[PDB]
């Protein structure tokens, strides 16, 4: 019959999904292979033929995946960067191409691009700016007094490690520079821009296994040093509000630090000019060190849930006929 | 895409600077992560260096790391593998393979190259 035989290709079409569930569950147990950030938003669509209807990863520009293993060339196995969601199936860079062309098809100018993923450290780098230039006193000692409170609060669960090389410079108009200058300068062994890309394999290496990663980075004054670069750090504004407080503060610490006061105003007005919403992740206005050490903590702890969910629960093997 | 045209080099004794290069096919260069592998005469296939979609993100490996460094322009279909201080144990038959996967093993990787040889001794 017509009939049993469509009854046919359902039943091959559920053992698909029964067979892509399966899978589904035995990654669940697996470690996190890489992290992503996207540059667009998915929607999970009826036509989509996902592995397993109904379990489609959607997220929006932006947001961050944990991506456990390769279905096929189609689909990933992963989950959205967030508490409460739980591993699904996220497409492939080949998978959103093929879609965003059958949406344009029906769609209803005269003349009738941006990859959409990132790959990215698996926990976003904890970086601090301000209230002014790192290596000067007002601002290291504040840094510092951070930093020794994020050891304390999260130990064993951190890792704080110095970047002194300058890497705002690993952006795609650097480190990935076609023209026949870079084709040189990679000639040399000891092009600049070796412990450049030799620094940032390190930071990928110290995120994979989902610890807290903070970076010192002695270069980085401002978010805008590190929005090109496919770190993706948590910003951390250490901000002092007011410019008449900042300098007292400059002046406090003796003529050494007076002299550079100019250099050490215009870097914390260039922070105050950000943007905040776009700019910083955390912004620490607070009067008191313990306060801020509190909002710092509050939201590294909200980061952690994130990217530690619950293991899901195990089938009771009594409920099982043999 | 499918088809992925190894232009590479030959062979040197020491030092070197060669600058091997893979061409793909089709306009979906973009939406695979490329890679750079190598099979010695008598060894296995191993992970050389893979550089991502847009090219922000590279890693290689750690047999490799300062020697050689991996590039792709997107507007030419075309990804690189500058090497440079050649040594014996660089002896390989040097693949280029593409993945809609970020990955630095042979199995999940989705189109291959022909190979080119190179040779240190
Ligand atoms: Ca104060
Ligand atoms: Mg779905």
């Amino acid at each position: 019959s017509d009939v049993s035989l469509e009854e046919d290709r359902e039943a091959v079409r559920r053992e698909a999904e029964r067979q892509a569930q399966a899978q589904l569950e035995k990654a669940k147990t697996k470690p996190v292979a890489f992290a992503v950030r996207t540059n667009v938003r998915y929607s999970a669509a009826q036509e989509d033929d996902v592995p397993v209807p109904g379990m489609a990863i959607s997220f929006e520009a932006k947001d961050f995946l944990h991506v456990k293993e390769k279905f096929n060339n189609d689909w990933w196995i992963g989950r959205l960067v967030k508490e409460g969601c739980e591993i699904g199936f996220i497409p492939s860079p080949v998978k959103l191409e093929n879609m965003r062309l059958q949406h344009e098809q029906r769609a209803k100018k005269r003349m009738p691009h941006t990859p959409p993923y990132d790959v990215v450290p698996s926990m976003r780098p904890v970086v601090l700016v301000g209230p002014s230039l790192k290596g000067y006193e007002v601002t290291d000692m504040m840094q510092k007094a951070l930093f020794d409170f994020l050891k304390h609060r999260f130990e064993g669960r951190i890792s704080i490690t110095r970047v002194t090389a300058d890497i705002s410079l690993a952006k795609r108009s650097v480190l990935n520079n076609p023209s026949k200058h870079a084709i040189i300068e990679r000639s040399n062994t000891r092009s600049s821009l070796a412990e450049v890309q030799s620094e940032i394999e390190r930071i990928f290496e110290l995120a994979r296994t989902l610890q807290l990663v903070v970076l010192d980075a002695d270069t980085i004054n401002h978010p805008a040093q590190l929005s090109k670069t496919s770190l993706a750090p948590i910003i951390v504004y250490v901000k002092i509000s007011s410019p008449k407080v900042l300098q007292r503060l400059i002046k406090s610490r003796g003529k050494s630090q007076a002299k550079h006061l100019n250099v050490q105003m215009v870097a914390a007005d260039k922070l105050a000019q950000c943007p905040p919403q776009e700019s910083f992740d955390v912004i620490l206005d607070e009067n008191q060190l313990e306060d801020a050490c509190e909002h710092l903590a509050d939201y590294l702890e909200a980061y952690w849930k994130a990217t530690h969910p619950p293991s899901s629960n195990l089938p009771n093997p009594l409920l099982s006929r043999t | 895409q499918v088809q992925l045209q190894e232009s590479g080099g030959g062979l040197v004794q020491a030092g070197g600077s060669l600058r091997l290069s893979c061409v793909a096919s089709g306009r979906t260069f973009s939406s695979y992560a490329m890679g750079w592998f190598r099979q010695a005469p008598g060894k296995e296939r191993e992970f050389v260096a893979a550089i991502d979609w847009s090219g922000g993100t590279a890693s290689h490996a750690d047999s490799v790391k300062g020697r050689f460094t991996i590039s792709r322009d997107n507007a030419k279909n075309t990804v690189y593998l500058q090497m440079n201080s050649l040594k014996p144990e660089d002896t390989a038959v040097y693949y280029c393979a593409a993945s809609s996967y970020w990955s630095r093993s042979v199995d999940e990787y989705d189109y291959w190259g022909q190979g080119t040889q190179v040779t240190v001794s």
